[PDB]
């Protein structure tokens, strides 16, 4: 949950059982905001997502790419080396 | 005086050590414990032994139990 | 007599090291040994070059292109859930708590779109020690406490009042003390 | 205590009471002390004087004359959140490590204020005293007022003069003083109130003990302590810092007035008190 | 809780202000404090001398009451049926009870010669007595009868062994034979776990 | 217990950034639900005895109404259950989860074993060539420790007796795993999740609807994935001599358990010291288990980002992961001096990686 | 540390890390001394 001097709440009223995890974890909104949200209703809900495809894939595509793949490639050849090996290795003993 | 602040600060500079006799005092009296905890294992497993050494750690004193049945053939 | 014994053992090495303790501020000796401070000096030049070096580099720039990407600073990384951390947090004054509670908001947001910021909104340095002078406060306030009371491993009454009896003092925070209540609408602990 | 040295355990076991374990090397011919008050002075103006009954619990005590009688409309309620921050935390000590300290070694401490005086004081054995001076001095020498020490002691901050209402000798006499001195001099009251809460900061505070914890404003009594090893503990704790200059006050003379003033409370009795105006006081 | 009340019309069990079943028969006070006399002038038979149960005092109780098919248990006091818009008045006369809704549906209460906020003031429940009150109604001094015996009979006192080693070898004393019963059943168990007796033969040869 | 239900499943808040590598617990849990139900229906028909079962598992699938559904259902399901595990373990290593959510890790890791064991016990039942050599070879590896093996079959090898026994185990073993799962969901709740980015946020929303859904999206590809494979054999998951009746005097050509017990059957199988191999399996486990209490292991603060992307180091558990590939290909390969020798490389890779997860 | 009750964790580190010492340095005398 959250530290003890965000936990203090400001009203009397009691805690009820089904919301004890909410207020286990109460935050302060220091210096404080305004929200705006519109129904689901009211909005297109499928466009936003292809509107914003290119941007959203290149990011996850560029953060993958030294981590993952460059290891990934050096497995494979090694894949390759050691199956070029055994072959080689079986004729070298039997093979006359 | 600032000697006297010296010794204050100090007063607490073992903490490590005081913390190791802490660890002695407690273990000396949980230890005990083991032996009862150990009577009951080789209690436990003392069948599933060789009858020549569930001899040994009895000192001659266990012996076979003598029910009546499977004696020596005529 | 053998805790006496054992007692006396303790407290000779004991007043070994107050004999010996200094009465002033000493250089703390060098760690590692003159065989390894001899090979890495005669290494360097040609480890830090191609190796270590491009290392160091490399690492500061991954970890600035990240922080950039969510408008983050390094110090936004720790965590309330350390407790020298948690108490550097309280000490704050409103004017900086304010600015990471924007900067947190902004950067979960960010991180759920996947969509980088502008570049002209990246132009700042993410490494500066806003933190600090708070670290150390709470690192003395802890140090204190624990040295004037936790020195010694103390017994209690075990399963009583909400707690297991081997330390804890909040509620129901180990299995063996959970479910506190079958009936009623239980309560909160901050409302006691 | 890490361990321990001896190993001889209680060499007296098995003794009764009605039997003595002193030897001859434990005997003594009496010399008496020396009973009658010793005056000194240090250099930046502070007043000693000390006297030795032969006993072994001594008795400490600062004085300061700073008390509720200099406060103003700006002030209200000082005097008292400096009573509350007593044996806080100092400059070259922290608040748990001097409660903490004082305890382990077997002392009593406090502070308690007043209309015309401030006093701090601590008993221990008489062995104990020069780890006890500092402790006492560091209050008036460089205390360092943390906010968050100041938000911790609050609380108490209200709870005295709620505490004072089911005490009703101590409300008659406080009722006696805001009447004969309306507003002025002797007649303030002693503890804080809800408005006192709006200039609760350090800069008020620091203010006000720059005006009156200077050194000629501050005497320092001991009993069953050496005179001569009083006066150079004392001196140890001055001679490597500064303490706050002097400066020089007008005292203002009280203005009696008079008057009448009730105040109806659940009780059984009617208490009643009338007084008159002494010229001149003490 | 958990538990309804029943309070419901019923054709068979006729609403109390018609058929009481207990004994209707009340005296009324002008004022409570007044019961503090009576307490003190009458008395009572708890504190005559008898010795044989034929002696006992007869209750001004009947038995003949409630009758019907399977009725095992013949005697009750209160029920739980509706009282009607226009209950029966009572009839003070006789030494009727009034209260609840004979009270407040009736004008039970009414008296020619007192104004009607002095003569209501006497029918709460607390200015109602039943007759044999003070004489019968018991208020004990004690749980213990002089007749009983208590720890005064059994007390160990000066001059008495002390019990603590006896008490301690009987609770050991328990522990070691329930020790060894565990011990053993669960030796039954490993037994069980183990090779039977037509393997271990099979593997000779 | 409704309070209950609704304060942890429609009011508890998570963090807004939460995503598909945050599901995976709830899949795993579906899976030894739909276990439960096919593995009891398959009771109904299933005989210990072992002169019999190989017989009333056939005589299942050919006669019985439905009978290759439940049969094919309850093995792929099984392949599943270890995937989910792996994937879900992979982003506590790849995120610190473990730093402050410690009972949760070590709780997880006692399922984990309990998981194994029971599919072990399971992999027997069937009673062909590979149920009878495998479980003769897998413990035979425990033979170290005295007298650990003889008892287990109740026999002097894996008779008809050691079959009634594990039938019994492997029905109890799952009920007790969902017992220790309400365990593992206490110690999380009691400190809440973590998130991909690793800071701690304000911005948090409640599970219903929005989180709910997307496990509820989740659990339709898991169920269109499992009957794909189960209706049509995509895959190769199981091996063809377990088609084969149990013969004690024949021993198959090429011995090989499971997929997901391969690689650590690898890395026991190029260490030639039998007793050196046992001491690498505790102190792999051991290491895991260590990693709860990774914030006292160096006075350093530690922080959950890890900096993994755009980093040409990668990371450990990254390099682990491909380590491990490399070992299922190893010990799926026939015996030869080559397979060996890397083997050996790998197996340097696939344990020194876990030791330095330890090093910050 | 003090006020809390996380108290058998800080058991298991050290038996484990001793664990630890004691497997690597039974497997080095036999291949390497
Ligand atoms: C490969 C398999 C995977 C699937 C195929 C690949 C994936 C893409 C398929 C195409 C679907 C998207 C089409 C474009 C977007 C439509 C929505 C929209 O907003 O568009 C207008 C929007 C602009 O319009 P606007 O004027 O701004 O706003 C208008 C709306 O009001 C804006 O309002 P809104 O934003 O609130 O939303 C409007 C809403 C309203 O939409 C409607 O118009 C309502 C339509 C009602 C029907 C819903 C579909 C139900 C179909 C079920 C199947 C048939 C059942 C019947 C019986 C069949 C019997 C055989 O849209 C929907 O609900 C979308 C419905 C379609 C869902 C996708 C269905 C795909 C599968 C179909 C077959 C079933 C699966 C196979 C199984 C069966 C056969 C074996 O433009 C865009 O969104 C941008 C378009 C560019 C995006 C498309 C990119 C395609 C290429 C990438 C994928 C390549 C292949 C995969 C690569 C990765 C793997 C290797
Ligand atoms: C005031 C009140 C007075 C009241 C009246 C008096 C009261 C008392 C009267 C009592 C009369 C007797 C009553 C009957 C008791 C016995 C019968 C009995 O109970 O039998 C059991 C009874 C049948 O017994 P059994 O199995 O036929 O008995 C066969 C024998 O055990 C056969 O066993 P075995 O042959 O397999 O093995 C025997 C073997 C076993 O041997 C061993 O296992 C170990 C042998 C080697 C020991 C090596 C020791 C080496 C070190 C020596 C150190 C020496 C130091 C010297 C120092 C000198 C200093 C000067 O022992 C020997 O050979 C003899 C020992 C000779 C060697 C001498 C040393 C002995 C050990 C000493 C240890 C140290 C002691 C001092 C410690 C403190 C100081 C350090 O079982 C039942 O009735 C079972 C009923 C079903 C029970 C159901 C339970 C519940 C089931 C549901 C469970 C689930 C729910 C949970 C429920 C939980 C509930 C709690
Ligand atoms: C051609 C052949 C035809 C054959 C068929 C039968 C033909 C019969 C024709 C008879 C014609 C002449 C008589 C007409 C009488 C009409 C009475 C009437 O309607 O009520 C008027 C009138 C109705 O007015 P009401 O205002 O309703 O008054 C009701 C009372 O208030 C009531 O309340 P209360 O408070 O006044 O009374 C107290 C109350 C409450 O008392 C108690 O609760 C106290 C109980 C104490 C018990 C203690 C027991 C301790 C000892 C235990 C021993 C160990 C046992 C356990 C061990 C067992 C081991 C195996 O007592 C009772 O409840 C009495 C219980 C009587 C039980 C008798 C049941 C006999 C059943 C016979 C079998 C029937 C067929 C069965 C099904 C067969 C298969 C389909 O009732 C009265 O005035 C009272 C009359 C009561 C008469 C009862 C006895 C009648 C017997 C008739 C003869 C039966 C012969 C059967 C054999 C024939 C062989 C050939
Ligand atoms: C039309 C014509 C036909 C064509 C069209 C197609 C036709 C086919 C049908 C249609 C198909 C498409 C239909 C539309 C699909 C729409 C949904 C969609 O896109 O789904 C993606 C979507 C992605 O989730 P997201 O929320 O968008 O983003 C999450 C972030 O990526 C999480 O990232 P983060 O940053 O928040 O977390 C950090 C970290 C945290 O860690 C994790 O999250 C966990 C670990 C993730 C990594 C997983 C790998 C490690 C496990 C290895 C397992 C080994 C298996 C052992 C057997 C080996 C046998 C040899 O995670 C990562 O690092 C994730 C990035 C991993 C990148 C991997 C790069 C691989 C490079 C390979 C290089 C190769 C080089 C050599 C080349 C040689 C040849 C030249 O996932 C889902 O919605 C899941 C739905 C299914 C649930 C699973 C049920 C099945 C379970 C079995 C499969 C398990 C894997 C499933 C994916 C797991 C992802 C975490
Ligand atoms: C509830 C609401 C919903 C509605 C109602 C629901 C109703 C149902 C709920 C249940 C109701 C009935 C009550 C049930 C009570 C159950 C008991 C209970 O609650 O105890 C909790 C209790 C915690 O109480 P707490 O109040 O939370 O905190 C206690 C302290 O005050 C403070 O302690 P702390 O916080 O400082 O640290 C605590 C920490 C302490 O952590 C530890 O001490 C470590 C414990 C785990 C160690 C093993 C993990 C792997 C480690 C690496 C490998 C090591 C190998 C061994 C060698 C080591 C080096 C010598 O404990 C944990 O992390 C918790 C772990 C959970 C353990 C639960 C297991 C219960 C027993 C059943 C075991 C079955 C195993 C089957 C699988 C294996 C089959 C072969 O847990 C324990 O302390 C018991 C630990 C038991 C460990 C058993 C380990 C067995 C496996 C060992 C490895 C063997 C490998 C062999 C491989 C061979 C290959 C051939
Ligand atoms: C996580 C839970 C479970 C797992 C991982 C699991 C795994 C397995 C596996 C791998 C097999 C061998 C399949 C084959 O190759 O034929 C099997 C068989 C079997 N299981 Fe399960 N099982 C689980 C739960 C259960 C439960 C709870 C029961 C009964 C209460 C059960 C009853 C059976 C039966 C009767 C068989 C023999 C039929 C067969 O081999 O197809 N299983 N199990
Ligand atoms: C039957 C097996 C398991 C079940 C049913 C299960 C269930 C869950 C569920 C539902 C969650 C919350 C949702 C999620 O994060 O996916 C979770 C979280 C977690 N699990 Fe598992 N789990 C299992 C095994 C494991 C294992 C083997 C480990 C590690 C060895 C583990 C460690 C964790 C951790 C650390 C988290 C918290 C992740 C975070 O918030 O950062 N669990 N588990
Ligand atoms: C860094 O990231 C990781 C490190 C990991 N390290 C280890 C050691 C394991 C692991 C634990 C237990 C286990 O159990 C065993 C079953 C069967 C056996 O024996 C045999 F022969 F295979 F049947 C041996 C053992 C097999 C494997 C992991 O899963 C694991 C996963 C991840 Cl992501
Ligand atoms: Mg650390």
């Amino acid at each position: 949950g959250a530290p003890k001097f965000e936990r203090k709440m400001l009203g009397s009223y009691p805690v009820s059982p089904e919301f004890e995890m909410v207020w286990r974890d109460r935050l302060t909104a220091h210096g404080g905001y305004i929200q705006q949200t519109i129904s689901p209703y009211q909005l297109k809900f499928i466009y936003p997502f292809w509107h914003t495809f290119f941007a959203r894939c290149w990011c996850k595509c560029s953060a993958y790419a030294w981590p993952w793949v460059w290891p990934g490639l050096i497995t494979f050849g090694l894949v390759k080396k050691m199956n070029h090996d055994v072959e080689e290795d079986i004729r070298d003993h039997y093979w006359y | 005086s600032r000697a006297v602040y010296a010794k204050l600060w100090a007063s607490t500079a073992q903490y490590t050590q005081r913390r190791h006799y802490a660890w002695y005092q407690i273990w000396s009296r949980v230890i005990p414990w083991s032996v009862p905890w150990g009577i009951f294992a080789m209690w436990m497993v003392f069948p599933a032994m060789p009858v020549e050494y569930r001899q040994a750690l009895t000192f001659g004193i266990w012996q076979k139990p003598n029910i009546g049945t499977h004696g020596p053939d005529p | 007599q053998f805790h006496r014994e054992i007692g006396k053992l303790f407290a000779s090495y004991s007043n070994k090291i107050t004999a010996n303790s200094p009465v002033q501020y000493v250089p703390s000796p060098p760690t590692k040994g003159k065989v390894r401070r001899a090979l890495s000096s005669a290494l360097m030049p040609v480890w830090f070059k191609f190796f270590r070096g491009p290392l160091d580099r490399w690492n500061l720039a991954v970890m600035a292109k990240y922080l950039r990407d969510h408008g983050l600073m390094y110090d936004d990384l720790y965590s309330d859930k350390e407790p020298v951390f948690a108490r550097a947090l309280e000490l704050l004054p409103p004017d900086i708590q304010a600015a990471r509670f924007r900067r947190l908001m902004r950067g979960t947001y960010l991180n759920h779109l996947r969509l980088y910021l502008p570049v002209h909104e990246q132009n700042y340095d993410p490494f500066i020690p806003y933190m600090a002078p708070y670290v150390e406060e709470a690192k003395f306030q802890l140090q204190e406490e624990e040295e004037l009371l936790g020195y010694h491993m103390w017994e209690g009454v075990w399963y009583s009042g909400g707690v297991t009896g081997f330390g804890d003092k909040e509620p129901g925070e180990h299995f063996l003390v959970a479910l506190p209540n079958l009936y009623g609408a239980g309560g909160s602990p901050m409302q006691a | 205590y890490v361990g321990k040295e001896n190993t001889k355990g209680n060499v007296y076991e098995g003794i009764p009471l009605d039997q003595s374990i002193l030897e001859p090397a434990d005997l003594r011919d009496y010399v008496p002390p020396h009973s009658n008050i010793q005056y000194s002075k240090l250099d930046n103006g502070l007043r000693i004087a000390s006297m030795d009954r032969g006993g072994l619990t001594a008795s400490l005590g600062l004085f300061v004359h700073a008390g509720t009688r200099f406060e103003d409309v700006t002030n209200f309620g000082v005097t008292h959140m400096i009573q509350n921050l007593a044996f806080a935390s100092t400059a070259h000590l922290s608040l748990l490590r001097t409660v903490k300290t004082i305890e382990v070694l077997g002392a009593n401490a406090g502070c308690v204020v007043g209309r015309e005086h401030l006093v701090y004081s601590a008993e221990c054995l008489r062995s104990h005293m020069p780890l006890l001076v500092p402790m006492l001095t560091g209050n008036v020498l460089f205390p360092r007022f943390l906010p968050w020490e100041l938000k911790a002691c609050k609380e108490k901050l209200i709870m005295a003069r709620k505490r004072l209402e089911h005490m009703p000798d101590q409300m008659v006499s406080e009722l006696l003083h805001t009447t004969a001195w309306h507003n002025n001099t002797l007649g303030h009251k002693l503890h804080c109130t809800e408005r006192s809460l709006g200039h609760y900061n350090p800069d008020v505070i620091r203010h006000y003990m720059l005006q009156h914890f200077s050194p000629e404003n501050m005497v320092f009594v001991g009993v069953n302590v050496n005179h001569d090893e009083l006066c150079t503990w004392l001196m140890r704790a001055f001679v490597d810092y500064n303490a706050i200059p002097p400066s020089k006050r007008t005292v203002a003379s009280p203005v009696y007035t008079g008057g009448d003033v009730r105040l109806e409370t659940p009780s059984p009795h009617a208490h009643m008190a009338i007084a008159f105006e002494t010229p001149g006081g003490w | 809780s958990v538990h309804s009340h029943n309070i419901r019309p019923d054709k068979h069990e006729l609403p109390a202000s018609e058929v009481p079943l207990y004994y209707n028969r009340f005296d009324q006070a002008d004022h409570p404090s007044l019961w503090q006399l009576e307490e003190e002038q009458q008395r009572k038979h708890l504190d005559q001398e008898v010795t044989d149960v034929s002696q006992l005092v007869e209750p001004v109780s009947s038995p003949h009451q409630t009758e019907g098919w399977f009725k095992r248990l013949r005697y009750w006091h209160y029920k739980e049926t509706a009282e009607p818009t226009f209950p029966r008045t009572p009839d003070l006369s006789k030494g009727e009870l009034a209260a609840g809704a004979t009270v407040t549906r009736t004008s039970v209460w009414h008296d020619p010669n007192e104004p009607a906020i002095v003569s209501v003031s006497r029918f709460a429940p607390d200015n109602f007595r039943a007759v044999g009150f003070a004489e019968n109604v018991p208020n004990p001094e004690s749980t213990n009868s002089d007749s009983h015996p208590d720890f005064r009979e059994y007390r160990l006192g000066p001059g008495s062994v002390d019990r603590r080693p006896f008490v301690y070898f009987m609770s050991a004393s328990y522990f070691f034979i329930t020790a060894s019963m565990m011990r053993s059943f669960l030796c039954k168990w490993v037994h069980y776990w183990w090779v039977s007796r037509d393997m271990l033969a099979a593997g000779t040869t | 217990f409704m309070s209950l239900f609704r304060a942890h499943l429609v009011f508890y808040r998570c963090a807004l950034n939460l995503n598909s590598s945050y599901n995976f617990g709830f899949l795993v849990a579906m899976t030894f639900v739909l276990q439960i139900i096919t593995g009891i229906t398959l009771a109904f028909r299933y005989t210990s005895e072992a002169s019999c079962a190989f017989a009333s598992v056939q005589h299942l699938v050919r006669e019985v109404a439905a009978g290759w559904e439940f049969r094919m259902l309850h093995a792929t399901t099984a392949s599943f259950v270890f995937l989910c595990i792996l994937i879900h373990m992979t982003r506590g290593l790849y995120n610190w989860s473990y730093s402050y959510l410690t009972t949760a890790w070590m709780s997880g890791l006692v399922l984990y074993l309990l998981t194994i064991a029971t599919a072990f016990l399971g992999y027997v039942l069937p009673w062909g060539q590979m149920s009878f050599w495998g479980a003769t070879v897998i413990t035979n590896l425990l033979s170290p420790i005295p007298y650990l093996v003889p008892w287990l079959l109740g026999g002097y090898y894996v008779s008809d007796v050691t079959l009634k026994r594990f039938f019994v185990l492997h029905f109890i073993l799952p009920f007790i795993g969902c017992i220790i799962i309400v365990l593992h969901i206490f110690y999380l709740h009691l400190n809440g999740s973590s998130n991909p980015a690793g800071i701690d946020t304000a911005l948090k929303v409640a599970f219903y609807p929005h989180m709910l859904m997307t496990d509820a999206k989740c659990l339709s590809y898991l169920i269109g994935l499992i009957f794909l494979q189960a209706a049509f054999g995509l895959m190769e998951l199981s091996h063809p001599d377990n088609s084969i009746p149990v013969n004690r005097f024949v021993t198959p050509l090429h011995i090989v358990p499971e997929w997901y017990f391969l690689a650590y059957y690898a890395v026991l199988k190029v260490i030639p010291s039998k007793t050196g191999g046992l001491l690498v399996f505790m102190s792999s486990l051991i290491n895991l288990g260590l990693l709860s209490e990774i914030r006292a292991l160096n006075t350093r603060m530690l922080i959950r980002q890890q900096f993994m992307t755009r980093n040409v180091v990668s990371g450990w558990v990254i390099i682990w992961v491909y380590s491990m590939i490399f070992l299922i290909i190893i010990g799926s390969a026939i015996p030869q001096a080559t397979y060996i020798l890397y083997g050996r490389l790998a197996t340097i890779l696939y344990l020194t990686t876990g030791l330095v997860l330890c090093l910050y | 540390s003090y006020g809390n009750g996380t108290v058998l964790m800080p058991i298991v580190r050290r038996v484990f890390i001793g664990a630890l010492v004691g497997i690597y340095a039974y497997a080095a005398t036999d291949v390497v001394l």
